[PDB]
């Protein structure tokens, strides 16, 4: 058969192995139960033990191929889970796992609508100031579309907002005001 | 337009 | 003449832009009006 | 000033801040950017970082964009914002230029102030197709003896000058560059040659040396000046080229004649060299990108001649290239070699013989030959190319010595046509077979001395008409003979 | 590989080169004067 | 038709990824959305539903996500006579400013070689009016000739002869393909034909089609514009079974093209920096020029030789591609001699007893005998000097060199150069003319009368002529 | 900022800053080391991971091993307090005397001087060498370049430039050791003590020394370079001085880049070298040069690798010199010392206008026979000297007579050839060579030419052998 391109497109073999699974779930309408196993099967193989046991790179293969599978069959996965991980194992992408997951979650977030904004200030701002600029930038969004924001302060742009949604980005800092009036006056 | 001001301001506090 | 009206120049230049730095919140309010403006 | 630098330097600065489309640096290192997002961005774009830096979108891969840094890597950092220009890279062009001394991207760096320039122009354009175009027949004047009589040069031509390191590739250039002065502040328009001489890779008190040699013979009101020096950056020496090229295309365009000198492409080609194996592409022979006959080519076929439909505008290209220890038979010099449409060979054998300049006549070419030449110097210089080939093969022996003797001229020193088809006549004619040829310069200069000083109206029917009539051939036979008689 | 002397070029193929033209220009314009 | 989006720009290689749909290996592709025409030729399936093409034309302006579409067939191009006075680029565009070119059908570019059993075994002498391709290479009606040599040797002023005289002689629709080469020449052969009736703009009854990919172009138009010019001739060839003319100039840059595009490709490079797949791409080409039993197509191929060396891969592997190799050598046009044509490493394959009589082969066998000997007798002139060698050495050499000199001819197209009138020497001249000069019938004339003559009767009065003047 | 090196491969350290990715030509300092050991930081590779350049040995480091940010690049003390000291690459004082008490820090990575701040005048430095004053002569301000293989006289000649030229300077002079021998560092310092051009007692020193030495890591061997080319940027701007810099050996330079570019992860060029050859070489050459500020005499000793001047080094170093002394070993084995190739020296001051009428003639005069000696040289070597022409004949002779009056007596080679050295004006020079070209000395024996210092002294060697 030929596959669905997911929302977004993320490469290496992270990218591949996130790509796979959501053309696999896609195909059956099981994205979500998957994206909860898969955050499960994060939280197991980030276990001491188990990581440990399995990232090993001198244990033989098989041995940890059955252990994911008996961990895999005792947590009552979906067959999709099951036989990611399982194909995980035979390739020897262990190390490769919460990539693999993170690709995958990313996927389904860009699949949500879910845009990632950020805006920077000199320093922390006012949260009616916020929830006003959150209402303004969902403006720049389609219906259906998804506010998520990271308010991080910067004191070196003088004061002003740098604004980023998505991939389009308004710079109103005026550190970068007094650079550009400043060359504007030199030349 | 604290800028506008400035640049027109801090070139006539200059003079 | 023209080597001292060039050097003057550029250190008024200088003295205008390590003074404005020296030198007010209504920039968050105008910054979030200019966004609205976009569109 | 006192106000005049708030006034409209400050008032008018267009402080307008839009929406753009940006992307973030992944890694940098070696002036290669590799910038995740970016998703709209096109091939060969210019794009322009955080720090004021600007640099063109090369690889396009699927997870990243290899952008190469116009400028010092050093002020770029992993996570910096990338944002679009939306243009692919462009210099301004116009005749504003004329006279200025300005980087691979159209800056001034001769501290005169912006360029008035209205227009601009691509540097990756496509060069005029078969249609377009005619015969190469108007001759493009150097001044030098050699050049004009035996290797002589159209308007539209591609003369490649080749030869190893200090032999007198850029003097030659700078003669041909100093030489049409007299055609440029002249009367008939359609002789004036706007001359361009691009400096990649060279140092940069060498490029100030060039200024100064082409200021103190007034021969740059006329010339455009691009210089990437060897402190630029590889896209900038790799960039050079094709801005010296659109800004001379202008006028090619345009209905005028220009000249451009790209001293040297050697040093374009290990830019590009650079910066394609920073871009991990394969490198082919002497680790050279495939492709480099392809950036050479798409650069030396933009000197076209135009028809009339289009204007009969011209552009001449007289690339350089350094060749090590003689070696011609190299990767770059065959390539240039199969690109132009003749070679100026120079020796550093027949340097040191006191043979300067030291073009070898034997390997020199010039692929349309006669087409490009006056009628006048066409007579005499048919006589001579033989003679001199006949002295070649037995090195009669005295008229070779003399005419060789003839050939040799000083630097900084551009004859007309005019002198240079009256001496090349008292050499082939037998007025010199007399003399011993260590006074054969010195009758030169004593001769062309007396013509200027006494015999201008001789000169100007030479000029007038471009045939030695037999009225100016007998003319010529009294002041010879009388002139050889006072010597 | 013969002919070497002339296919390389240096000092003794110039003077290979001189040798035999100059002798046989010597050789043509005489016998021009027998026609 | 499948549709496809640009996944990476990278120089002239373009990777295009298809949801569904994969388009063959060599199949063309147009970029949506361009203001001029764009085709990207599929050159692998890299898997993953993406496959790695090269550009026709330049890659500027191009965004990753552009919508490609299949055309579901090779490169197609115009064929038929109203491509005969026209100019026609790689993907068969009009690039003469005159309108479209309205054939009837379309041929692939990329087409099969003619089966074992399509071959034609027949060699009939082409006559062409030169001296030395007459007398020492003799040329096949039906065979691929090919003409050797570096840069500035005479090659195009060769080819522009040999088009003079064959095409004007001729009433078979010949074709010249302009691959990798300058367009000042491109144009001067434009109006050069234009003026000599071969093009003629009104009432069409022109016998010369042309195919045009020059130095500017990318390496995929120089690397594909061969194959256009090809399959015009192929179409003259097989569906009107007419004698046709393929001029190419240059060959080479098709095999230059192809190691441009070779390193980007994803390929280890080979000896020189040519491509992995040289030698059976240019026999892939070349093996479709040919006379079958359908028609005939007597091809002139001008092969660049890099740096003189003649043993590079590009020329060592043609060699084995042609009948009649006609050499040129650098040496020899230092000599002022033209054609540069070096008697002693021009091939034919019809210099045979049996094809071209005792006579001929008697005189061309001579001529090449005493040439050697007087490249050995040089060595004793270079040491010993011309003085003491024996009046049977010297009359050998005087011999020599005047074969030598009456080797050169003036050519109809080299008269800008020369200023003399061009010369066509029928066959039987030259043979009586070099049999002749080998008998000593001519040992009291002077070298220097039959430097740049037609016969030898022009070398006799040119003879008396410098005898009177001096 | 503190990260944490996360890989060594030789000399080049890995390190993964958590927080606040230092840039790039930063300096970072490693904690836990009995000296310091200073990281120059070269390409940000992503993941918050810097990949750096370690300036000393990086033996015992180990992954997690702390590294602090400094927030500059490599800082080194400038100022008339370096005048007579010796400091490394990163400016700290190797010669015993203490700390170096400057008031000012310079980067050693800054930016080169524009195009409007050059000066193009072109005034001739005679140095008292026939062979380097009559055909490629030096110029005050210009770049100059002794290239040459190994063993044929770069040192000794960059040492017979100091003796005539350096402390006969009204300015200051400045000496950067690039990967050469240390006895030679020593054998420099001890010299100039003894002259009294560096004083250890009071502040009347005039030399300024900087020294990284073949011994030392590629990283030191690569930035030393600019370590010297600091100390003499300050002295020629802030000081408006007339400045001296040596470089010996500056394509050490080039190979230490080579060196660690094998490990920055570079496809590599040709010859092996980094594909950054030609910028590297401009970024460091164009920071050497004489501005409208200031004047820099660079002499800069150029090695050559198994003895082929079309190296991608020496084939790019060319391009950035006024004035080029190409030694020869072809020359050095007929003891013709200096090996100076007559043939192969240029300058951009051999120019009748600069030098005069009578000085070039009398230059291209030599060259001239020089060549036409050359030319012969096959036929002379084959079928013996008789079968030239007499003419031939006295332009062989005169021309040996030329090559070997070029030789010459080096007042630094006083211990390993007994002669006393010979220092010659440039007019004796001129007089001396016009006479031999003009056949006022066909009598005199070649050999009474040989190792001489003006031709008065030729005559009376070849008086005295007869
Ligand atoms: N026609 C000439 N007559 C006399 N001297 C000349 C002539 N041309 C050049 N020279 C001298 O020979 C030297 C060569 O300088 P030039 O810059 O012209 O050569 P080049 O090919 O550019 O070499 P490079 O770029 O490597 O320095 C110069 O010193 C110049 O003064
Ligand atoms: N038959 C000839 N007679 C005189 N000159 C010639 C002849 N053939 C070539 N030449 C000269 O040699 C030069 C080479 O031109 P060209 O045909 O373009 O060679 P190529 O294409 O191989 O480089 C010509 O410009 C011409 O001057
Ligand atoms: N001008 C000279 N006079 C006498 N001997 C010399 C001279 N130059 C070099 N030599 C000899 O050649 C040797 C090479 O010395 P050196 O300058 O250290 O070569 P390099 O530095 O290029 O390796 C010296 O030991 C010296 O004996
Ligand atoms: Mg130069
Ligand atoms: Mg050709
Ligand atoms: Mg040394």
């Amino acid at each position: 058969a030929k596959l669905v391109r997911p929302p977004v497109q993320v490469y290496g073999i992270e990218g591949r192995y996130a790509t796979a699974l959501y053309s696999a779930a896609s195909k059956q309408n099981k994205l979500e139960q998957v994206e909860k196993e898969l955050l499960r099967v994060a939280q197991i193989l980030k276990e001491p033990k188990v990581a440990a046991s399995v990232l090993n790179p001198y244990v033989k293969r098989s041995i940890k191929v059955k252990s994911l599978n008996d961990i895999t069959a005792k947590e009552r996965f979906s067959p999709l889970t099951t036989n990611l991980i399982n194909l995980l194992a035979e390739n020897g992408r262990l190390s490769n796992t919460q990539g693999v997951v993170s690709a995958f979650s990313t996927m389904m977030s860009v699949h949500r609508g879910e845009v990632p904004c950020t805006v920077t200030s000199a320093s922390p701002l006012e949260e009616a100031t916020l929830s006003e600029l959150k209402t303004v930038l969902k403006s720049f969004l389609s219906q259906g579309q998804v506010l998520k924001l990271e308010a991080k302060t910067d004191p070196s742009i003088l004061g002003g907002m740098i604004v980023r949604i998505g991939e389009k980005y308004v710079d109103m800092s005026v550190k970068t005001k007094i650079q550009k009036l400043g060359r504007a006056m030199r030349e | 337009q604290k800028l506008f001001v400035d640049k027109i301001r801090e070139y006539k506090s200059k003079r | 003449q023209n080597m001292m009206r060039r050097k003057e120049q550029e250190h008024m230049i200088n003295w205008v832009e390590k003074h404005v730095v020296q030198s007010t919140i209504a920039k968050c309010i105008a910054d979030l009006k200019l966004l609205a403006k976009k569109a | 000033e006192m106000s005049s630098i708030l006034e409209e330097r400050i008032l008018g600065a267009d402080t307008s801040v839009d929406l753009e489309e940006t992307g973030r640096v992944l890694s940098i290192g070696d002036g290669i950017a590799r910038v995740h997002g970016l998703r709209n961005v096109q091939a060969e774009e210019m794009v322009e970082f955080s720090s004021g830096l600007k640099g063109m979108s090369l690889n396009l891969e699927p997870d990243n964009v290899g952008v190469v840094v116009f400028g010092n890597d050093k002020l770029i950092k992993e996570g910096d914002i990338v944002k679009r220009t939306g243009a692919i890279v462009d210099v301004p062009v116009g005749e504003e230029l004329l006279g200025r001394v300005v980087d691979a991207l159209g800056n001034a760096i001769d501290g005169k102030g912006p360029i008035g320039s209205k227009t601009r122009r691509r540097v990756g354009l496509k060069a005029p197709g078969i249609i377009p175009r005619i015969s190469v027949r108007e001759p493009m004047q150097t001044g030098i003896k050699a050049v004009d009589s035996l290797v002589p040069i159209g308007r539209g031509q591609r003369e490649l000058i080749i030869g190893d390191r200090q032999t007198g590739k850029t003097s030659i250039a700078i003669d041909t560059i100093i030489n049409q002065k007299r055609f440029n502040d002249g009367s008939d328009e359609k002789k004036k040659l706007y001359c361009i001489y691009v400096a990649i890779g060279q140092k940069r008190s060498t490029v100030a040396q060039l200024v100064k040699r082409l200021t103190d013979a007034d021969a740059m009101k006329y010339t455009i000046v691009v210089s990437a020096t060897a402190s630029d950056a590889a896209p900038l020496q790799y960039l050079a080229p094709y801005s010296g090229c659109s800004m001379g295309e202008y006028f090619r365009d345009n209905g005028k004649h220009a000249l451009i000198i790209y001293d040297d492409l050697s040093k374009q080609a290990v830019a590009y060299r650079q910066m394609s194996l920073l871009l991990r592409r394969p490198p082919g022979r002497e680790a050279y990108p495939g492709d480099v006959f392809y950036l050479h080519s798409r650069l030396l076929e933009r000197a076209a001649k135009m028809n009339d439909a289009f204007g009969g505008g011209s552009l001449t290209a007289l690339p350089v290239i350094e060749t090590q220890a003689g070696d011609v038979s190299a990767y770059i010099p065959t390539n240039v070699i199969s690109i132009t449409d003749g070679q100026i060979f120079l020796e550093t054998e027949l340097f040191y013989k006191g043979i300067r300049p030291a073009i070898n006549v034997g390997l020199s070419v010039s692929r349309v030959g006669s087409a490009a030449q006056t009628r006048a110097m066409k007579q005499v210089a048919g006589t001579m190319k033989l003679e001199l080939a006949q002295y070649r093969e037995v090195a009669l022996l005295s008229r070779g010595v003399r005419l060789t003797e003839l050939l040799k001229q000083g630097q900084y020193s551009p004859m007309a046509i005019e002198e240079q088809v009256a001496v090349i006549y008292a050499g082939v004619r037998g007025y010199l077979d007399k003399l011993e040829p260590s006074k054969i310069t010195k009758f030169e200069n004593a001769f062309l001395s007396h013509v200027v000083s006494q015999h201008q109206a001789l000169l100007g029917t030479i000029r007038a008409d471009g045939k030695i009539s037999e009225q100016s051939d007998a003319k010529l036979k009294e002041i010879v003979t009388n002139f050889l008689a006072g010597f | 590989g013969a002919g070497s002397i002339r296919e390389a070029g240096g000092a003794f193929g110039k003077r290979e080169q001189a040798e035999e033209e100059r002798y046989f220009r010597a050789q043509s314009r005489e016998q021009l004067a027998a026609l | 038709a499948a549709t496809g989006r640009i996944v990476a720009v990278i120089g002239a290689v373009v990777d295009v990824q298809f949801d569904e749909g994969l388009p063959p290996i060599l199949n063309a592709l147009e970029v949506q959305g361009r203001e001029t025409r764009l085709v990207l030729e599929v050159a692998q399936h890299l898997g993953e539903s993406t496959v790695r093409t090269i550009a026709m034309d330049g890659t500027e302006g191009l965004v990753r996500g552009q919508k490609v579409l299949d055309s579901g067939a090779p490169i197609k191009i115009p064929v038929g006579p109203e491509t005969l006075g026209r100019i026609m680029n790689v993907i068969g565009e009009p690039i003469d400013e005159r309108g479209p070119i309205k054939t009837k059908q379309f041929a692939p570019i990329h087409a099969e070689a003619p089966e074992f059993m399509e071959m034609s075994v027949e060699q009939e002498i082409l006559v062409t009016g030169i001296k030395v391709v007459d007398l020492l290479a003799p040329y096949a009606k039906g065979g691929k000739i090919g003409l050797f040599g570096g840069a500035g040797v005479g090659k195009t002023v060769l080819i522009m002869e040999l088009i003079n005289n064959v095409a004007k002689a001729h009433g078979g629709y010949s074709v010249f393909a302009g691959v990798g080469e300058r367009t000042r020449e491109g144009n001067d052969l434009y109006h050069e034909m234009i003026e000599s009736g071969v093009i003629n703009l009104k009432d069409a009854t022109s016998k010369v089609a042309l195919v045009y990919g020059q130095m500017n172009e990318p390496p995929g138009a120089r690397a594909r514009v061969a194959l256009t010019g090809l399959t015009v001739a192929e179409y003259f060839r097989d569906q009107e079974g007419q004698d046709v003319l393929l001029f190419i100039d240059n060959i080479f840059r098709f095999t230059q093209a192809g190691s441009e595009v070779s390193a980007l490709l994803g390929r280890i490079p080979s000896a020189v920096g040519y491509q992995p797949t040289l030698a059976t791409d240019m026999g892939t080409m070349q093996e479709r020029i040919t006379t079958t039993k359908k028609g005939s197509i007597t091809s002139v191929q001008a092969i660049y030789v890099p740096a003189d060396d003649l043993t590079d891969p590009a020329p060592a592997t043609t060699f084995a591609h042609l009948d009649a190799t006609t050499v040129l050598s650098r040496a020899i046009a230092e000599l002022g001699i033209y054609p540069a044509v070096d008697p002693l490493d021009s091939t034919s394959r019809i210099m045979d007893p049996n094809i071209v009589g005792s006579e001929h082969y008697d005189v061309a066998r001579g001529v090449q005998k005493i040439l050697q000997d007087y490249k050995s007798l040089q060595d004793i002139i270079a040491i010993l000097g011309m003085d003491e060698l024996s009046e049977e050495d010297k009359l050998t050499v005087s011999r020599a060199r005047k074969i030598q000199r009456f080797l050169s001819q003036p050519f109809q197209v080299a008269e800008v150069f020369t200023g003399h009138m061009g010369k066509l020497v029928p066959l039987k001249e030259t043979i009586k003319g070099f049999q002749q000069i080998l008998a000593g019938e001519y040992d009291h004339l002077p070298e220097q009368a039959f430097y740049m003559v037609g016969p030898i009767e022009e070398a006799v009065a040119k003879a008396d002529k410098l005898a009177e003047e001096h």
